């Protein structure tokens, strides 16, 4: 998981629903409201930064050549389909399919659109396929793919000749494995559990926040309008204060949990960025950093609020 | 109907837009609530009519400003509101006022959101779809390699 | 040339830091966040929280103990909540700093005390060495990297066919200027005449796809003839 939904809650609306009496009482509680807004804004900006860190790791938007002579390795499934409206690869489409207010709380759209993230992943993969690891270090230097693979084989300890001699077999094994990836994603949704979990947690937190409006907290009515319509201002003030105290506490709970949750996401995003660099832009000798096996290369695919890495290992 | 009004049905206060509803209320049902348990439909007392209650349009106001040092000219973004409800350009973020939409794509300066960034240029505030970077087609061939003939020692600074 | 390029780049570092303050934004941001949090904490003392006065002295000066206790309780409840909010945010913020500190320590170990092969971990390029400089509430790393400046297209072959045997480079890549085949190392163009010591022989020409035909010089043969 790279990012969460950027969510903004106007507390003066949440706590008091377009009621002035209530708003005046809320003033006595100080800058609590401003601090809550500030906290949530911080999180939202962090979410945009998280996505930039992972995806925008590419100097230029590299494009794969029209002739896909990659030595028998076939990347059609992970390379974008232009025919489709968003230029997303077949695998990215499966991933998107798998993953699934009036109270002052709104959702702010992410700064990079899904199409833009897809363009970034397309640039990474094109750089990887055509130029190997050189695009990370500097200007992408083209190298034929079957020779790039031979360097990656030298990286793990196997001589270049082994790849050349078994090129057809290796290409077939590669193509087959990508086939299996497609199958796994289509067959089972559970595979994207991490991403789904993030979505679910944010949804539960918001659902709880909305439900807490129905709580009376010891006031005569949870509805703020009812209190005002039934009681004169002096008497109403006591009941409104109870509602304010309860609603403000509810929102503080929400904001705190979101800060903690955001920090967990930022850690994951930092990890996703580190894997984009040491795994996609290079060949990692770190063990199990990039899939189980001896890492050869890896290919990123955009996913909803996340990234998916296909690690090719030996 | 179709106006933001302060309504009162049988001593039930609220502010909202009353619209003719298509909800299939059963004869006994007085009024409708929601997923969130928020009242969102009413049956009129004096008339057998069901009215959907839509909260009056509200949204956050964000001011896009180049430094005051640079210019005092500002653009205002009304978040998630239609422009009618308010140099007027509608973005996925919301209604942007005071910014000229420009076709030319540039590096993101001020992120308005949803892929749209603003900057101060020759002056006026402009809104554009942010460019991801310079498009490059690598000269890939099955028998072609590019080998560096020189190098650059570069020192870059990382602050933690 | 390398020394000059290094010295020049350090010169540019001086210039960048001297010119633009924004460069130390991460450090400044940390300072600003802590200052805002404390400013908020102090301002919350001015909040009444429903009591007659935010000033504690005013409450007890005006009211007798039974009545005063009620007003003081409201102030206590509000002030205690304000401080709990502050401490919680600080704990969260501290954990973010500790992560950064752990990263700075990790880079100190793997970048300054060593040469990292991790990509981008020590700067964009092929990391050579890096130098730490103390900064207020932070550290700054000058990462010296190697970036290939200028490059040239060459036609390449995975292997060459000599006498029905396939020669692969020990280290390096076969390149052709168009007429003659040489073996150069990948990162920098230093063409060498393809020889038995530059290449190892595995199998035959038939299995290798893309194999080209080029003579492989044997150094020993002339010595025998002489
Ligand atoms: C790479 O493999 C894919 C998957 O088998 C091939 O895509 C298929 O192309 C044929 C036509 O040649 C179609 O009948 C299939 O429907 C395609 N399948 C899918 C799901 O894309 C692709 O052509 C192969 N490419 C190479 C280079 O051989
Ligand atoms: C080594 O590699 C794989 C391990 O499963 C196998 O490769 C198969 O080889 C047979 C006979 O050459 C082919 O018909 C199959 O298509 C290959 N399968 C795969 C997975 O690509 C085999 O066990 C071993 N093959 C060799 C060449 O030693
Ligand atoms: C490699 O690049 C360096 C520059 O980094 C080149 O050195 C330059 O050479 C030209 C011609 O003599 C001079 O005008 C410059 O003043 C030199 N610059 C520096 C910093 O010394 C070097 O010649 C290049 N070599 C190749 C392979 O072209
Ligand atoms: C590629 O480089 C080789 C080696 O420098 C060139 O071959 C030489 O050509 C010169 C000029 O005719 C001769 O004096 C040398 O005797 C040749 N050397 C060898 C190894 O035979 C070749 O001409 C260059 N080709 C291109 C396309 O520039
Ligand atoms: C590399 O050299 C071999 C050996 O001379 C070439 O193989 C010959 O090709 C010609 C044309 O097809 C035939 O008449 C000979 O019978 C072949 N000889 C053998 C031993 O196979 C091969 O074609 C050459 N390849 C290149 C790239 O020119
Ligand atoms: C009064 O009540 C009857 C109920 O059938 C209704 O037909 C009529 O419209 C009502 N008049 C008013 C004042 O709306
Ligand atoms: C405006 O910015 C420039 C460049 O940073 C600075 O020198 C100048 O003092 C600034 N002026 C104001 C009005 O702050
Ligand atoms: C504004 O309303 C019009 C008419 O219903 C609609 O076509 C358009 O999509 C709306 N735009 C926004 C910003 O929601
Ligand atoms: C920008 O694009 C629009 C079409 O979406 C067009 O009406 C306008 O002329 C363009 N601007 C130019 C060419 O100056
Ligand atoms: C390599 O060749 C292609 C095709 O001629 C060309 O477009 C590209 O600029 C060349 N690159 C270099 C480094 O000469
Ligand atoms: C490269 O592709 C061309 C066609 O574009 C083909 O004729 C040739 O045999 C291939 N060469 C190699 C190095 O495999």
């Amino acid at each position: 998981p790279v990012s969460m939904t950027k969510t903004s809650v106007d507390c003066t609306m949440y706590i008091c629903g377009d009621s002035t009496e209530c708003s005046n009482l809320l003033l006595q509680y100080g800058s609590f409201c401003t601090q809550l807004n500030r906290a949530l804004t911080g999180i939202a900006v962090e979410q945009d930064k998280n996505t930039q860190e992972v995806f925008a790791q590419v100097k230029q938007i590299y494009k794969t050549p029209p002739i896909k002579d990659f030595g028998g390795f076939n990347f059609s499934q992970i390379l974008p389909d232009p025919s489709k409206p968003s230029k997303r690869s077949f695998i990215e489409d499966l991933l998107f399919n798998k993953v699934t207010k009036f109270n002052g709380l709104t959702v702010l759209p992410p700064l990079l659109t899904d199409e833009m993230i897809a363009q970034y992943t397309s640039a990474l993969l094109a750089g990887t396929i055509t130029s190997g690891w050189t695009f990370g270090a500097g200007a992408a230097l083209q190298i034929p793919f079957a020779m790039q693979m031979a360097y990656r084989f030298n990286g793990i300890g196997v001589t270049q000749n082994v790849l050349y001699e078994n090129q057809k077999l290796i290409a077939n094994q590669f193509n087959s494995a990508i086939g299996k990836i497609q199958d796994s994603l289509s067959s089972t949704a559970s595979a994207l559990g991490k991403l789904q979990d993030v979505v679910n947690q944010n949804a539960q937190a918001l659902n709880t926040l909305v439900k807490q409006l129905s709580s009376n907290f010891g006031a005569i009515s949870s509805v703020l309008n009812d209190i005002l319509s039934r009681l004169d201002p002096p008497e109403a003030e006591v009941q409104i204060d109870r509602l304010i105290t309860g609603r403000l506490q509810s929102l503080q709970t929400y904001v705190t949990q979101q800060l903690i949750r955001a920090a967990e996401i930022r850690a994951s995003a930092n990890l996703a960025a580190t894997k984009m660099s040491e795994c996609v832009l290079g060949q990692s000798k770190r063990v199990d950093f990039c899939g189980k096996g001896y890492h050869l290369m890896s290919f990123p695919q955009s996913a909803p609020h996340g990234v998916v890495f296909l690690h090719v290992t030996y | 109907k179709n106006k933001c009004v302060n309504f009162n049905f049988n001593g039930l206060t609220g502010t909202g837009v009353l619209t003719e509803s298509n909800k299939k209320f059963l004869p006994f049902q007085q009024f409708g609530r929601d997923i969130a348990d928020t009242t969102d439909a009413v049956r009129d007392p004096q008339t057998l009519e069901i009215l959907d209650i839509t909260p009056c349009s509200f949204g956050g106001v964000s001011v896009i400003t180049p430094g005051t040092n640079t210019s005092n000219q500002v653009a205002v973004l009304y978040q998630d509101v239609n422009c009618t409800e308010v140099n007027v350009f509608q973005t996925r973020a919301g209604c942007l006022i005071g910014a000229e939409h420009v076709n030319n794509s540039y590096e993101c300066d001020i992120p308005i959101g949803a892929g749209i960034c603003a900057s101060y240029q020759t002056q006026s505030i402009i809104a554009y779809t942010m460019s991801l970077g310079a498009e490059n087609s690598v000269a890939y061939s099955n028998n072609s390699i590019a080998i560096p003939t020189n190098f650059t020692i570069s020192v870059t600074t990382e602050i933690l | 040339l390398i020394a000059n390029q290094f010295n020049s780049a350090i010169g540019k570092i001086q210039d960048s830091l001297s010119s633009t303050a924004s460069a130390l934004g991460k450090l400044q941001d940390v300072v600003n966040q802590n200052a805002q949090a404390l400013n908020t904490l102090v301002k919350q003392l001015s909040s009444n929280f429903g009591a007659i006065s935010s000033v504690l002295n005013d409450i007890l000066s005006r009211l007798d103990p039974p009545e005063a206790e009620v007003q003081i309780d409201r102030l206590i409840t509000g002030r205690l909540q304000s401080l709990q909010t502050y401490v919680t945010q600080q704990l969260i913020r501290a954990a973010e700093i500790r992560a950064s500190a752990n990263l700075a320590a990790t880079k100190m170990s793997e970048c300054v005390l060593g040469q990292s092969k991790r990509v981008d971990f020590c700067g964009k390029g092929y990391h050579l060495m890096s130098f730490p400089q103390s900064a207020p509430h932070g550290v700054v790393f000058l990462h010296v990297t190697y970036v290939p400046a200028q490059e040239k297209n060459f036609t390449t072959a995975p292997a060459i066919c000599h006498d029905g045997k396939a020669h692969f480079p020990r280290e390096g890549v076969f390149v052709s200027n168009g007429t003659h085949w040489f073996v150069t190392q990948r990162n920098f163009y230093e063409p060498q005449i393809i020889t038995t010591d530059n290449t190892f022989v595995s199998g035959n020409c038939d299995v290798v796809i893309g194999i080209v035909n080029n003579t492989v010089y044997d150094p020993l043969q002339p010595e025998l003839d002489s």
